[PDB]
RNA sequence: UACGUCG
RNA sequence: GCGGCCCCCUGGACGAAGACUGACGCUCAGGUGCGAAAGCGUGGGGAGCAAACAGGAUUAGAUACCCUGGUAGUCCACGCCGUAAACGAUGUCGACUUGGAGGUUGUGCCCUUGAGGCGUGGCUUCCGGAGCUAACGCGUUAAGUCGACCGCCUGGGGAGUA
């Protein structure tokens, strides 16, 4: 709701002509996003995104670059929602089938880990198995309790996370992206011209989104 | 050199529809305003506007229905290399009637429906499909 | 010059906020003292003027050297009216032509394009400059 | 650059063995590299500069 | 109401280290009989696995066609790779009279009585791809009148 | 071309000839007048100098 | 090409006034002046095949303009080629 | 050779 | 195709502002011109290089590659020839259609507060979007979207031969 405070746009380099409607674009070789265009765009994204959030849907924040972590873990986990913060595996939506059995192995190995037989029979293989929980835990972290493929997708950079956008367009999932002036509005259904790599901007930004996901009529 | 300004106009409209262009400007003439009036009348362009005093400039505000473009295929039929003059019986229908063919008849620049109804053939300028 | 605040400090890397599209990153080499430690913490407003930039605030470590005539290396690159500008560690030096040009006996073209070693005696931190000595000519000319 | 009689300037833009230095080294926008070289050659004809260092 | 039929099976080869290795490719088209046409390629080591992969890919990747009463609407030309294809609505011009590998897609497409004539190449894998492209960019009088106002 | 030095000298250290004459300029003028191979040798030398 | 004083003299002779420097008689007379001057140049040299290509452009262009002015006003044509001594 | 499928 | 420097004669291109003519334009079968290299004719020249040629090797042989010599030729004047992987294997002219990094040559504006900032032309290089393409790739210098005129193609060989 609050006016974007401190980002005003970025990316002098590799700017994309399809971002030409969103650029004010003056200072010191770098491009300034027209935030007077961003505010209606971002309010629309909060509108439809709250609309699917009230229908009891799953949202899947996507935060692979740094420092979108742990800001996407903090914002998704502040809601009762899901996230990807480390490397987004190629095909966790379009073959979720195989990713379902990898999530199943993460559940079986944490149940085996903190409760069952973890000290049993070996030290070396037990260390092997625990670092399998680090690898499967940081890759399949947020999505491990989803149990479906989600009803929306909220990516924090459109060019850095083009794979996830490409799959959610492949599957008919609404993509909500904060694009920058280098990115491309591929199949992003609700584009938001913003700043992808400022931590102030993405914490303000995810703060608003996580605010409207759990917003409660009460 | 420019030897067919009509085909140049239709080229401007094909390449404007193909580039999601909002509007198309070109040099203007009586025949281009006649054709453009037929295109606005039949619903293939949104509007036209002729400006300038000593060098007129026709401007066609183009149409896009969905994301797709309205003018699906515009072709020039009676080119200068070989002109095509059809009678009222030989006068063709394009896409089996779903798409007009702009014929220059003696009564004026009309469509195929309008000139087959008027009972007179002429010089068939372009297929708009 | 940019005024920023420290927010993230992960060993060997310091993160400062400025207000642009990205937050700069300063190597601990600029915030380290002569004892071998750090002098800052999260929440401190430090100065940073932007490793071809960290030298501007790294020359402060060369003071304990110029206090006892520290021999360095440089090269002439600029020339005006009797004044010569030498790039010494990135600081413009001053060399008058009192001895550089006087009583020409031959083709004195061994000046523009010379790369030797000069000596320094006095330094000026008030004029951000380092005037070269005069007697050191007995080393730069024919070492 | 425009002039060839100023052999101080020309002598900066030449190597120790009489050869013209490339603009890849000395900067010198190509127009002035061309004027330069042509002036060096006019000067070598007048024996203001040498063609080589083994005359 | 699925109405599947196979057009072409071939034996392709690979040429590994020790001799050659022979694989089989199917090419099928399914369709309900009222628009809704799909084709699938599918390739496998034996013929029934190939046709099954082809059907399974063809049941998805299925496209709508705006039919007329039982036939096409306006004459349409679809091209794919080297294969240029004409079709003409033939307003009850009885019977589907199309080339091989075009008769099948037009048959399960639900159209009954068009006139065709494929030109150019007439490789079956590209003559469909030039019938769907074709039937895909054929639009109806309620779509053209939707576009241009009336 | 020349070098000299005063009495502090040990080694030749004449790398003035890895600057100009020895390596390229004399090995180049050992072999044929073309006009043709140099146009392509320079074409692929400037086409190789790329990032 | 031609001298500034020469071009100014021919514009003054053939135009309606000075500044009428694009009229058809004027262009024809300037092309004619240069054609004759280069007759003097190409009597010598004779293997300046590049400069001659420029000359044949002048000849062809003069010809085009004479054809224009012939099919616009024939009185201007006859006065013009009468005055320039061309046509043989 | 050689690829044509069920309660 | 043109590479030291200087003079003389000379062709074209591009840019800036303004003036003038007023469709005078585009393409072009036959026709005419120019057209690398080798070659030919007459007369010069001839240092290097080098077909032919000779010798030495290598080799089973070596009419070759390698070595040592070496004539025409290459160079000049005038005439002929009339061809090349004469190639961006892409005819000419014009119009329209997302971009990025350069090079080169003009010009305008702004503190020129420097080796700057903002534009606007001409030519050119690399990469790529849509589109096209059998693919490879082309991609505002198109092989995209069109128009005008020309040239040429119609299976391989025989044969570009008789």
């Amino acid at each position: 709701m609050l006016k974007a405070g401190v980002h005003f746009g970025h990316q002098t380099r590799y700017w994309n002509p399809k971002m030409k409607p969103f650029i004010f674009g003056a200072r010191n070789k770098v491009h300034i996003i027209n935030l007077e265009k961003t505010v209606p765009m971002f309010n629309e994204a909060l509108a439809e995104l709250n609309k699917i959030a009230s229908r009891k849907g799953k949202i899947l924040f996507v935060g692979t670059k740094r420092a979108a972590s742990e800001a996407v873990k903090d914002a998704a986990l502040s809601c009762d929602q899901f996230f990807v913060n480390h490397r987004w595996l190629g095909g966790m939506l379009t073959n979720w089938k195989t990713v379902r059995q990898s999530i199943k192995r993460l559940k079986d190995l944490e149940t085996q880990s903190q409760d069952g037989t973890f000290d049993k029979l070996t030290k070396k293989e037990a260390l092997m198995r625990t670092r399998e929980l680090e690898k499967l835990e940081n890759s399949l972290g947020g999505i491990k309790d989803m149990g479906g493929l989600p009803d929306a997708l909220f990516v924090i950079d459109a060019d850095h996370e083009h794979i996830a956008i490409k799959e959610a367009n492949n599957l008919g999932i609404p993509v909500f992206a904060i694009v920058d002036t280098n990115s491309d509005p591929d199949g992003v259904d609700f584009v938001i011209p913003g700043n992808d790599d400022a931590i102030r901007a993405v914490t303000l930004y995810l703060g608003a989104v996580a605010a409207t996901v759990r917003e409660g009529r009460s | 050199s420019m030897q067919d300004p009509i085909a140049d106009m239709l080229t401007r409209i094909r390449n404007g529809q193909a580039a999601n262009k909002a509007a198309v400007t070109m040099p203007s003439s009586k025949l281009k305003v006649a054709i453009a009036n037929v295109l606005k009348e039949e619903g293939f362009i949104e509007d036209f506007k002729v400006e300038g005093d000593t060098k007129p400039e026709l401007e066609l505000t183009l149409k896009y229905f969905q994301g797709k473009a309205v003018v699906e295929s515009i072709q020039r039929v009676s080119r200068p290399g070989l002109r095509i003059y059809k009678r009222k019986d030989e006068l063709p229908k394009v896409m089996a009637g779903l798409g007009i063919a702009v014929v220059s008849t003696s009564k004026g620049v009309m469509t195929d429906r309008a000139a087959r109804q008027a009972g007179l053939g002429g010089e068939i300028i372009c297929y708009v499909a | 010059i940019v005024r920023g605040v420290v927010v993230a400090i992960d060993k060997d890397v310091v993160l400062v906020d400025a207000g642009l599209k990205s937050e700069s990153a300063i190597p601990a080499e600029q915030f380290k003292n002569a004892q071998g430690e750090l002098e800052i913490q999260v929440g401190d407003e430090v100065d940073v003027a932007l490793e071809k930039a960290k030298r501007h605030e790294a020359w402060i470590t060369l003071e304990k050297a110029y206090e006892d005539a520290e021999t360095v290396t440089g090269v002439i690159n600029g020339k005006v009216k009797g004044g010569f500008t030498v790039e010494l560690n990135g600081i413009r030096a001053f060399l008058p032509g009192s001895l550089v040009d006087v009583r020409p006996v031959r083709d004195t073209l061994h000046l523009e394009g010379k790369e030797l070693e000069f000596k320094v005696i006095k330094l000026d931190q008030k004029r951000n400059n380092v005037v070269v000595s005069r007697r050191a000519v007995i080393e730069s000319e024919n070492s | 650059e425009i002039d060839y009689k100023d052999i101080a300037t020309l002598k900066n833009y030449i190597t120790e063995s009489g050869k013209i230095v490339p603009s890849r080294i000395t900067g010198t926008r190509a127009k002035y590299q061309r004027q330069l070289a042509r002036a060096i050659k006019r000067a070598r004809y007048l024996s203001l500069l040498p063609y080589t260092d083994r005359h | 109401e699925l109405q599947e039929k196979l057009i072409a099976v071939n034996r392709v080869s690979k040429t590994v280290k020790g001799g050659r290795i022979f694989s089989f490719t199917a090419l099928t088209v399914v369709g309900d009989g009222n628009g809704r046409v799909g084709f699938g390629y599918g390739k496998a080591r034996e013929v029934p696995a190939a046709i099954q992969k082809a059907m399974e890919k063809a049941r998805r990747n299925m496209i709508n066609v705006a039919l007329n009463n039982g036939t096409l609407q306006h004459p349409v030309k679809g091209v794919h790779t080297g294969s240029r294809v004409f079709m003409q609505p033939a307003s009850e011009g009885t019977g589907i009279i199309a080339g091989g590998a075009m008769r099948a897609v037009l048959e399960v497409a639900g159209v009954h009585n068009v006139l065709a004539k494929a030109y150019g190449s007439t490789n079956p894998i590209n003559v469909v791809r030039a019938t769907i492209d074709g039937l895909e960019n054929m639009n109806s009088p309620e779509m053209v009148a939707a576009k241009r106002g009336k | 071309i020349k070098v000299r030095e005063n009495e502090p000298f040990d080694v030749a250290l004449r790398r003035f000839k890895r600057s100009c004459e020895k390596a390229g300029v004399l090995a180049e003028v050992r072999r044929r007048e073309f006009y043709e191979k140099p146009t392509t040798e320079r074409k692929r030398a400037k086409a190789s100098a790329v990032k | 090409s031609l001298s500034t004083e020469a071009t100014a003299k021919i514009v003054s002779e053939f135009g309606r006034d000075a500044n009428d420097t694009g009229s058809t008689e004027v262009q024809v007379a300037l092309l004619t002046a240069q054609i004759n001057h280069l007759q003097g140049h190409f009597a010598e040299h004779k293997k300046d095949h590049h400069s001659r290509r420029g000359l044949l452009r002048m000849v062809s262009q003069r010809r085009k303009l004479l054809d224009y002015l012939k099919r616009k006003d024939v009185a201007r044509y006859t006065q013009l080629i009468e005055r320039l001594g061309l046509r043989r």
